[PDB]
């Protein structure tokens, strides 16, 4: 956490569903879109960390 | 009323998300009530799993 990993993503079908339904992770929580919105909505670059 | 995993506590609420939400037992997003729940796992578990 002191140097964390990062990647940009570009030029790829992002389903998120798989993420969705693994509800098993503790938090996922986001701010300025609601998470049911990311299969319909789509963006320039990603980044992930 | 019904019994689910913990972990799915959090989708039982008006506007909420994920397969029980979605799929199992859905709230309308002007839901007029009150939601309740207790852990179970002494009555609900079984050693070999229920």
């Amino acid at each position: 956490v002191y140097a964390w990993n990062r990647k940009r993503i570009s030029n790829c079908v992002a389903d998120y569903s798989v993420l969705y339904n693994s509800a098993s992770f503790s938090t996922f929580k986001c701010y300025g879109v609601s998470p049911t919105k990311l299969n319909d909505l789509c963006f320039t670059n990603v980044y992930a960390d | 009323s019904f019994v689910i995993r913990g972990d799915e506590v959090r989708q039982i609420a008006p506007g909420q998300t994920g397969k029980i939400a979605d799929y199992n037992y859905k709230l309308p997003d002007d839901f007029t009530g009150c939601v309740i729940a207790w852990n179970s796992n002494n009555l609900d578990s079984k050693v070999g799993g229920n």
